[PDB]
């Protein structure tokens, strides 16, 4: 199944079925975060998805093809995290991104906290386009979590 | 081999979603291993 949409990334190597992450199928390419799969091959039913591209520093990996998602936050408008938490149904969460400021430039960040297995959930603009993936971030002085809006290059 | 995927939904904006979460501006660094840290 190469059907577009959002997917859970599961394993049976631990206790029961365990969700390690989330990813986005678009244009026949599966997109997730590197720390989820560590670049390992994945199963989709009887079929196999082999990695195609990946980069530990960006913490991204694509399967069956090169990275396809190229929409970017406009720096002004609110976005929606399509959170897919372990054992719970997909739900959209709307928020106004903050900003990671780095020596190489700024990128948007969402201050939303979810189980680690939610890593890879897509972030969307108002037109429905994926502007990045959720799950690589920091922990603030308050103890809460803030994830970058991690987008690849096409 | 050990990991598999299963569909969880369509990629769509939801007109009546809840609005929550802050908008902090944070000085961070990104190391070669792909970890952010607070500056
Ligand atoms: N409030 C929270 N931690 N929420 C998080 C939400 C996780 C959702 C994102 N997905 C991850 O599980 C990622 C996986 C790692 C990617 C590395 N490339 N974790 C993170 O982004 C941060 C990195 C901090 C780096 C500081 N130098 N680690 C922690 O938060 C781990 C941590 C936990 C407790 C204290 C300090 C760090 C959680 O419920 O684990």
């Amino acid at each position: 199944e190469t059907t577009d949409g959002v997917y859970r990334v599961m394993t049976r190597r631990l206790l029961g079925s365990t969700q390690v992450g989330v990813g986005v199928m678009q244009e026949g390419v599966f997109h997730t975060m590197w720390h989820v799969t560590k670049g390992a091959a994945l199963r989709s039913g009887e079929g196999r998805l082999d990695p195609y591209w990946g980069d530990v520093k960006q913490d991204l990996v694509s399967y069956c093809g090169p990275w396809k998602l190229d929409a970017a936050w406009d720096g002004l408008s609110e976005v929606q995290l399509l959170a897919v938490p372990p054992g719970e149904r997909a739900k959209n969460i709307q928020t106004l991104p903050g900003i990671f400021k780095t020596k190489d430039g700024d990128i948007g960040a969402v201050a939303l906290d979810y189980p680690a297995g939610t890593s890879g959930s897509p972030i969307l603009d108002k037109c429905g386009r994926v502007i990045g993936l959720y799950g690589n971030g920091v922990v603030i002085k308050n103890g809460s979590y803030v994830s970058a809006i991690t987008q690849g290059k096409r | 081999v050990d990991m598999y995927i299963e569909r969880a939904g369509d990629i769509t904006w939801e007109k009546d979603a809840e609005v929550t979460g802050n908008s902090p501006r944070l000085d961070v660094a990104l190391d070669e291993s792909g970890d952010f840290s607070l500056v």
